[PDB]
RNA sequence: CGAAGGCGACUUUCUGGUCUGUAACUGACGCUGAUGUGCGAAAGCGUGGGGAUCAAACAGGAUUAGAUACCCUGGUAGUCCACGCCGUAAACGAUGAGUGCUAAGUGUUAGGGGGUUUCCGCCCCUUAGUGCUGCAGCUAACGCAUUAAGCACUCCGCCUGG
């Protein structure tokens, strides 16, 4: 939702890719591509926990 | 950017002939250490001279 | 202290560049301070006084 | 809410004989102060020591070792134990390890050791075996 | 539960002396309020099932409280079954 | 000198892509009828070259037996894993009973009279060091007074 | 006269320890303190145990007897190969070889090497050998007096050896326990004085803890002589 | 956090338990617990509701060597609520409960202190939780190891070839 301007748009694609990376939009729909099991992301946390 | 590797010492209290030894058998051009008498913090290094010289921080 | 819920300022410094919360990870605060936080983050939300998003 | 005071009491010295320790204490009793009264008098523990507090006074053990690093201890174990009390006449009444270790026997004159309960020829509850 | 001066009330009647709380029949008194408050919670809340083993657990630090107050003066455990409505 | 005696020799082969595997082990047992036995095993292929590699083996490691004599000091049972021997002293005109291994090891100490029952496990590599491990543990009466304090009267 | 004074052995700095976190129970009685991390040996008490590990090898050689001296940690390589020379004694410097005390039926095999190797090109039998022949013979020479350089005229077991960490040399230690053999060593925080019969407590990662205290005993030798 | 099953927006009411500290008070009032009596995931069943997504059964299209599988479109019971049931799970830490005792190192939780402070930062010693390493000891071996599977004592459940 961030707003640039007074440059290109090959230096505003730079700003927006990790303005993206930076929120929870694509790692939050490619979690709900398919149901998981009330107990197996209790373990997909843990396994993204333990790792860091 | 750039990537500065970082590389953890525990500070440890020893005689500037020690720190000198210590150095030498790891090649590393900076030893730092607490001085075993005066008890402030220590860097031995090699100069551009390629003589020692000591940093007292 | 406590955490009142309609002191904004402080209370928005915490809240992210979208309106999600930010962990005590990337900010450094304690364990019950951050739980004591987000039930004011919270009814904070319910009143307007900060977004759900941006 | 412990069930057998004089087998934690013996399991104490247990437990600090195989770590090398040279001092532990206890929360009392009389039976427990004198099984350990009879303890370095028979020779396994250094000295034993006094009873002090307000409630339960405590006393401490002072185990004995070897020259060689050696211990003097080797094997403690309760025979008479609560729901089942073993008791035994002064005719049948055991030698411990042919003779070598002590049967600590609870008798109607106060606790004595193993030798000095047949010349008596009383016999009781038979505490346990020190070894 | 119920408050402190309603707690602090009911330890006055069967105090036994000035500063004896924790006495047996004055402990009984406030589990029998402590009884009689949640069992009206519960009985408009049935589904409240977690709060119902806290009830059952302090009928049985009551009932241990009434045998042992039998095993050494069975006067003292009749007046206090007149005083507050118990059975047996 | 030492005595020389086996306990079994065992044919073992280990599978090979090729053609498997020819190894022939070993356990003897060492002693000298004295009060000092020791025991091992040995891997080879050659056979009487398999027997004297256990019996070298067994003497880097010889254990004192105490003794009263013509049986052992008092009544012990050993331990080592599953393994559990027992072992009684007895008269001197009584004759040592034992089994297959626990014979050997006994044997090879001079005692010739005591009670024994292998309990437990069958293996004759865990009750022969279930044997050393419960002659490890035996005390004479003149030592443990030396620890105690007291003299070998003052004890009985 | 007897011990070492207090002045010079703490100067060399045998007080300091390793670190708290990094820390053995075991050495509970041998600590005097730990001050901002490090610990504190008890430094009149490692005088009470150093005259005791002065004491036994002054008659070890009396008898006659061969103490083996064993150095690999980096900082004090070459801090036993020049105390071992003024001993007289033999000394190690590279790593342990892996069964130079225990499987010395096959190590006594090539010091028999070593004391043929250097015979064979100091006379004949070099200029009919090819170019690249007299390189892997050389090859071999430099890596047996590498590793067992200071083993070069030993033909026989020791009958005491001296260790400057039971930690790093451990291999040794195991090996010394199953031949009955006496050890003596320098032990700190993060050593186990449970092996070593002779436990000398002094600091490890220093070169004057290590060579004014490791010259002592291979001083300790000299006046058990005569 | 709870005894387990389990519990995740927010607010109020009603209510249960644990922990810490102080020592005022009661003075063994304790522990375990057959029979008994109550809780007990999901899927089920009953009487009604409600029905958004999802989805057994079912229908159709592809794949394949072949299908009733996998994949795709659609879809009913169910999933959800209220009241009664059912009482079973790899209900698992495959480890009953209680109380003692026995190297240490290290994260973290509610604290308690603290020394400091910090612009609150922290870093320090402290019951009770919760993890990861690791001696002694134990184990058939993996492994366990002050949250024992170590050393003991009590009581209950249970096993004795497939």
């Amino acid at each position: 939702t961030v707003v640039r301007k007074n440059e290109s748009l090959e230096d505003a694609l730079r700003r927006f890719k990790r303005s993206v990376s930076k929120s929870g939009t694509i790692q939050e729909v490619r979690k709900r591509e398919f149901y998981e099991k009330p107990s197996v992301k209790r373990k997909k946390k843990s396994e993204a926990a333990r790792k860091r | 950017i750039e990537i500065i590797r970082s590389k953890e010492f525990s500070l440890k209290p020893m005689d500037s002939e020690e720190a000198v030894l210590q150095m030498n058998l790891l090649g590393h051009d900076f030893f730092v250490f607490t001085d075993r008498e005066t008890d402030g913090t220590s860097i031995v290094y090699r100069r551009k001279d390629g003589k020692y010289g000591l940093i007292q921080t | 202290t406590h955490i009142d819920y309609k002191d904004t300022e402080l209370l928005k410094r915490f809240i992210s560049e979208r309106g999600k919360i930010l962990p005590r990870r990337v900010t450094g605060t304690s364990a019950k301070y951050q739980r004591m936080l987000t039930t004011a983050i919270k009814r904070s939300r319910h009143m307007a006084l900060l977004p759900y998003v941006k | 809410t412990m069930t057998d005071p004089i087998a934690d009491m013996l399991t104490r010295v247990r437990n600090a004989n195989m770590v090398r320790h040279e001092k532990l204490e206890l929360p009392a009793s009389n039976i427990k102060k004198e099984i350990a009264e009879i303890l370095k008098s028979e020779g396994f523990i250094k000295n034993v020591e006094y009873v002090e507090d307000d409630k339960q006074g405590v006393l401490r053990l002072f185990l004995k070792y070897g020259q060689n690093d050696e211990r003097v201890i080797t094997g403690l174990k309760r025979i008479s134990k609560p729901g089942l009390r073993v008791y035994a006449k002064a005719s049948e009444m055991p030698k411990v390890l042919n003779g070598l270790g002590i049967a600590l026997v609870s008798t109607s004159e106060g606790v004595i050791t193993d030798k000095e309960a047949r010349k008596r020829n009383v016999g009781g509850e038979i505490i346990a075996y020190v070894w | 539960a119920i408050s402190q001066e309603r707690k602090n009330e009911i330890i006055k009647e069967y105090r036994v002396h000035e500063t004896d709380t924790g006495s047996p029949e004055v402990q009984i008194a406030v589990l029998t309020a402590e009884i009689n408050a949640v069992n009206e919670h519960l009985r408009t809340h049935k589904k409240d099932h977690h709060s119902r083993r806290g009830l059952l657990k302090m009928v049985g630090r009551r009932r241990h409280l009434l045998n042992y107050l039998r095993s050494k003066d069975i006067q003292r455990y009749r007046e206090l079954i007149k005083s507050l409505g118990i059975r047996r | 000198e030492f005595e020389e005696r086996v306990v079994t020799i065992n044919r073992v082969a280990k599978v090979v892509k090729g053609g498997r595997r020819f190894r022939f082990t070993a356990l003897v047992v060492v002693g000298d009828k004295n009060g000092r036995v020791g025991f091992g095993t040995g891997k080879a292929q050659e056979v009487p070259e398999a027997i004297k590699k256990a019996v070298e083996a067994a003497k880097k490691d010889l254990v004192v037996v105490p003794r009263v004599e013509g049986t052992t000091p008092h009544t012990i049972t050993g331990r080592y894993g599953s393994g559990s021997v027992f072992m009684k002293p007895a008269a001197p005109g009584t004759g040592v009973i034992a089994g297959g291994p626990v014979r050997a090891v006994l044997e090879l100490a001079g005692i010739t009279d005591i009670l024994s029952k292998s309990l437990g496990s069958n293996t004759p590599i865990n009750m022969v060091r279930a044997t050393i491990d419960g002659l490890q543990n035996l005390k004479n009466a003149e030592d443990v007074a030396k620890l105690r304090g007291k003299t070998v009267e003052e004890l009985y | 006269m007897a011990v070492i004074s207090m002045k010079q052995l703490l100067e060399a700095g045998v007080h300091f320890g390793h670190q708290t976190r990094r820390w053995n129970p075991k050495m509970k009685k041998y600590i005097f303190t730990e001050r901002n991390g490090i610990y504190i040996i008890d430094l009149q008490k490692t005088v009470k145990k150093v005259d005791e590990a002065y004491n036994f090898l002054k008659q070890v050689s009396e008898d006659g007897g061969q103490v083996l001296f064993v150095g690999t940690k980096k900082q004090a390589q070459e801090s036993v190969k020049s105390e071992a020379e003024r001993a007289g004694q033999f000394y190690i410097n590279q790593r342990w070889l892996g069964g130079l005390l225990t499987n010395y039926k096959t190590i006594s095999k090539r010091i028999k090497r070593i004391s043929e190797i250097e015979k064979m090109e100091e006379d004949g039998l070099f200029e009919v050998l090819p170019k690249k022949e007299v390189v892997e013979l050389k090859k071999e020479y430099d890596r047996l007096i590498k590793f067992l350089g200071g083993i070069r005229d030993m033909k026989s077991m020791p009958q005491a050896l001296f260790v400057v960490d039971p930690r790093k040399e451990r291999n040794a230690i195991a090996e010394a326990r199953k031949l009955n053999i006496p050890i003596v060593g320098i032990v700190d925080t993060n050593c186990d004085p449970d092996e070593i019969d002779y436990v000398i407590p002094a600091n490890d990662d220093a070169i004057r803890a290590v060579k004014l205290l490791t010259a002592k005993m291979a001083d300790a030798i000299l006046e058990g002589q005569q």
